[PDB]
């Protein structure tokens, strides 16, 4: 399963 | 913007005779960036019915695709790989043996 | 022996026109299992392994809309990076982004992992304990700040020790019967004379999984390297690999020469001989 969020770098 | 030319490998899926269904495949790897065209050859033509893996890439960062057909070898045909990439002149093509 | 899970996730600028094109694809070990395409009809992550076809229709509908997201970031990404490396709105540039976890033979969580790339060199990585980065330049230096007031880390590790994990361990069980056999390889010699003198030959390993292996010539029992050949391992297309070695060798000292086979589905390695 993917991670719920990515942040921005 | 580094750029690494695409290493090539042709060659079947399984051990080759003469008159028996096999696959042909055409493995690119350790290039970057991913845009690259890439089609199997008979008797120099472009087969038609060519798929391809989904785009993935190494820890090096480099990509590597396997592009492939279904085919059946015989005794005068030849099959080979053509592999364009921003890093070469002009297309390189790289002949199917048997053997390797 | 311990398995692996991870996400491959490359976004590429057109300039010219439109988004990014997006494709991201996840593994289990050796094993693709899903994948989502930008350029794809569907805009669904679609599965590409059969024990993934277990889950049902909320497990696509979760994993399609975090990949979406997934999308986003990246393209924001390369407007960012950009930016930071002062190029032209003209060229195409590449953000490549790498991470999943292992679990041991216990398994129990072992390692875990988050890696980023601009055009195809490091830009930024979280390190072994998950719980700070390494950054290669200046500007991801930039990166590193915001992430680590963020605590981005910390939130990633969570998911690396936990969520990840779990499914992991969850996969390998539905996906059992292909994930956890080995195949060991099938191997074989061949034998080409290229003069009256000398002959090439050559040892194959075929269907063999997972990719791992070592394939090595000794002559009189001492290893050989001068005079090989080697192919890089390969994919044979139905989910196995492929290798090959090849020495030259005087016509008539076949018998000297052994090959040997090293993987994980051989409880001991193979030694072949010219017969």
């Amino acid at each position: 399963v993917l991670r719920d969020d990515l942040l921005e770098a | 913007m580094i750029q690494r030319t695409p290493k090539i490998q042709v060659y079947s899926r399984h051990p080759a005779e003469n008159g028996k269904s096999n696959f042909l495949n055409c493995y690119v790897s350790g290039f970057h960036p991913s845009d690259i065209e890439v089609d199997l050859l008979k008797n120099g033509e472009r087969i038609e019915k060519v798929e391809h893996s989904d785009l993935s890439f190494s820890k090096d960062w480099s990509f590597y695709l396997l592009y492939y057909t279904e085919f059946t070898p015989t005794e005068k045909d030849e099959y080979a790989c053509r592999v364009n990439h921003v890093t070469l002149s002009q297309p390189k093509i790289v002949k199917w043996d048997r053997d390797m | 022996g311990s398995h692996s899970m991870r996400y491959f996730f490359t976004s590429v600028s057109r300039p010219g026109r439109g988004e990014p094109r997006f494709i991201a694809v996840g593994y289990v070990d050796d094993t693709q299992f899903v994948r989502f395409d930008s350029d794809a009809a569907s805009q669904r992550m679609e599965p590409r392994a059969p024990w993934i076809e277990q889950e049902g229709p909320e497990y696509w509908d979760g994993e399609t809309r975090k990949v979406k997201a997934h999308s986003q970031t990246h393209r924001v990404d390369l407007g960012t990076l950009r930016g930071y490396y002062n190029q032209s709105e003209a060229g195409s540039h590449t953000v490549q982004r790498m991470y999943g976890c292992d679990v041991g033979s216990d398994w129990r969580f072992l390692r875990g992992y988050h890696q980023y790339a601009y055009d195809g060199k490091d830009y930024i990585a979280l390190k072994e304990d998950l719980r700070s980065w390494t950054a290669a330049d200046m500007a991801a230096q930039t990166t590193k700040h915001k992430w680590e007031a963020a605590h981005v880390a910390e939130q990633l590790r969570a998911y690396l020790e936990g969520t990840c994990v779990e499914w992991l361990r969850r996969y390998l069980e539905n996906g059992k019967e292909t994930l956890q056999r080995t195949d060991a390889p099938k191997t074989h010699m061949t034998h080409h004379a290229v003069s009256d003198h000398e002959a090439t030959l050559r040892c194959w390993a075929l269907s063999f999984y997972p990719a791992e292996i070592t394939l090595t010539w000794q002559r009189d029992g001492e290893d050989q390297t001068q005079d090989t050949e080697l192919v890089e391992t390969r994919p044979a297309g139905d989910g196995t690999f492929q290798k090959w070695v090849a020495v030259v060798v005087p016509s008539g000292q076949e018998q000297r020469y052994t090959c040997h086979v090293q993987h994980e589905g051989l409880p001991k390695p193979l030694t072949l001989r010219w017969e």
